[PDB]
């Protein structure tokens, strides 16, 4: 709250920049009415990255003399004394940890995987940007971000069942299928429940899926195994689970309860992933970023300037 | 006068030299010599009392000994009351700002700015407006320093040009303002011409000011280069405390893990700004949580 940064409230009340210039609770605050941020802790590094981000200090001269604040400005000399705000670590950033997401789900290790794009959720969340088209990406990547988060967590919940529950365990690897993820990397779901299907004698799904699959997978080990599965499966329109999933209709995966959300299904959102849950879960915190509590109304993720 | 030399290579960082200048004069019983001497061997890890018999060489062994245990009792005392010279003042301002005390200081340096000894005034100018900084007080440092300025001649210019240069820097450094041209190149020459940590470290600065982490990242790393980090543990180690604190800063610009690693280090070792700030901070933020159940 000085002379430095008194210049930056005044200039933007955007929390990235209400927490570079040290005013927390008024961050807090925000982040609060606009997104409906509730649960605080895992978002200190961020608050304490953003703030130390910007500070720099040089040698005094006796050196046994504290060392000199300075701060680091995000433009240059040349820039209207309005527009004089705080250095906020960007975009380049949120991709690089969007990427370790990708290495990571590669390697099979949903955990740290999981652990990136919340990462790169937090950053978008007190990110500060100048141009509309880095707005627009933003929320791109956001939107991304959980439906990878979604996704894994529902292949996690279906690796943490004990047998029996072979129902539901068919019914959770078809609707990871239902991740809007990228291709290369919705491969792999298809893999998972293609197979599965198979194992079950559920050639109905099996067969669908595995097409869905070679269908952006030519030639390769894996896609050839696609293939002599396809043809097998195809050979008994067999239905050995019927299971709660309709591949020919419009429907989203609940984030908590990981049941089809069709719609009719009533259901709420959540005002910064916008995942999307049943009414039952009103109120409590969203799945995808354990920060914001679900319906809770908000007036908008604010990134821009 | 003529020691020119012993101050610029002070005001520079490398006492290894600005001590070999001072070897030039056999023991002139003069002031500024024994001020630059004393303090350039404390800056070596070498202080030795110059002498008990000077009513500043004893203020000097009082400082001195004062460093090591956060004590300013006898500094504070075999001063008060009496009329002292800047020089005796200076050690005084700088006892009571790394107590923490930064509005006693200003006024003890300010004091000392206005009176009557002709030596040792420049070299107060400085501290009142390092100190003055410290405190967050931009404007009355500037103040300090434009009085200072557009009053003195010539002369005072002439060997204290360089302690003046230095406070205007420092100035312009939290002002935020020039920081591309005129102090840019103010720090560009000085390292190259007197590659020292210091001049190294304020040259980083102004990178992580510019946002210049490609060239900051290469100062880094050139610290690290055996050069510096070993063929100079010298005066080196004496500012490894503030070098991390300026890689921190540069690791949060790239988005880097190293944020605790690396403040693992400063931590478990040096309790400055930094660190004073970041425990600030994180505190703040924990009072934050607790209120919110």
């Amino acid at each position: 709250p000085h002379m430095e940064t008194a210049i930056w409230i005044k200039n933007s009340k955007l929390p990235a920049v209400l927490v570079a210039a040290g005013a927390f609770d008024a961050a807090v605050q925000a982040l609060s009415k606009q997104v409906g941020v509730v649960k605080l802790e895992p978002l200190k590094k961020y608050f304490t990255n953003i703030y130390e981000g910007c500070r720099t200090y040089i040698p005094s001269t006796p050196c046994e003399l504290p060392a000199q604040l300075g701060y680091v400005r995000a433009y240059d000399d040349t820039v209207s004394e309005d527009q004089i705000l705080p250095y906020v670590p960007g975009l380049d950033v949120v991709n690089e940890k969007m990427n370790e997401g990708y290495k990571n789900f590669k390697l099979n290790k949903p955990d740290i995987a999981i652990e990136c794009f919340r990462e790169a959720i937090y950053r978008i969340t007190l990110l500060m940007v100048d141009d509309a088209e880095d707005e627009k990406l933003a929320h791109k990547i956001l939107e991304t971000a959980r439906e990878y988060i979604l996704g894994l967590s529902i292949e996690l919940e279906r690796r943490s069942l004990k047998e029996g529950n072979t129902v539901r365990m068919l019914e959770l690897a078809a609707y990871f299928t239902k991740a809007k993820l990228s291709p290369i990397h919705r491969t792999n779901a298809l893999q998972v429940a293609m197979s599965q299907h198979f194992k079950h004698k559920n050639f109905l799904q099996a067969s669908y899926f595995a097409g869905e699959f070679l269908k952006i997978i030519s030639s390769g080990p894996r896609a050839e195994q696609a293939r002599k599965i396809k043809n097998k499966a195809d050979s008994m329109a067999s239905d050995a689970i019927p299971i709660d999933f309709d591949p020919y209709a419009k429907f989203d995966i609940c984030a908590a309860t990981y049941k089809p959300i069709y719609e009719d299904t009533p259901s709420v959102s959540d005002p910064l992933t916008g995942s999307k849950y049943v009414i039952t879960e009103k109120d409590k915190i969203d799945r995808i970023a354990m920060i914001s509590k679900i319906g809770a109304p908000a007036s908008g993720l604010r990134i821009r300037v | 006068m003529d020691y020119f030399n012993i101050k610029q290579n002070y005001y520079t960082g490398n006492f290894v030299q600005c001590l070999q200048e001072i070897e030039k004069f056999s023991k002139v019983t003069d002031n500024t010599l024994l001020f630059y001497k004393a303090k350039t061997l404390l800056a070596l890890g070498q202080y030795q009392s110059q002498d008990p018999t000077s009513k500043l060489g004893k203020v000097l062994d009082l400082y001195v000994q004062f460093l090591d245990t956060k004590n300013i009792e006898e500094l504070e005392n075999l001063l008060k009351d009496k009329q002292n010279s800047p020089y005796e003042l200076y050690l005084l301002a700088t006892a009571q700002a790394i107590l923490g005390d930064l509005d006693k200081s200003l006024e003890t340096c300010v004091e000392g700015i206005d009176n009557d000894e002709a030596e040792g005034t420049t070299e107060l100018l400085l501290l009142a407006i390092e100190v003055a900084l410290l405190n967050n007080n931009v404007s009355t440092a500037s103040t300090i320093f434009d009085n200072y300025t557009n009053a003195i001649e010539d002369t005072v210019s002439g060997d204290n040009e360089m302690i003046l240069n230095l406070a205007e820097s420092y100035i312009k450094f939290a002002t935020n303002k020039e920081t591309a041209t005129s102090n840019f190149y103010y720090y560009e020459e000085l390292s190259q011409t007197f590659p020292t940590w210091k001049t190294q470290l304020g040259l980083l600065n102004l990178h992580l000011q510019q946002r210049n982490i490609a060239e900051a990242q290469g100062i880094v790393e050139l610290l690290l280069s055996d050069y510096y980090s070993v063929e100079q543990k010298e005066n080196a180690v004496l500012y490894k405390p503030t070098f991390l604190a300026n890689q921190i800063t540069l690791a949060l610009m790239q988005g880097l893990d190293t944020e605790d690693l690396t403040n693992q280090l400063v931590k478990l070792d040096h309790e400055h700004a930094f660190i004073k700030h970041h425990q600030e901070i994180d505190a703040k933020f924990d009072e934050l949580v607790r209120k919110y159940d």
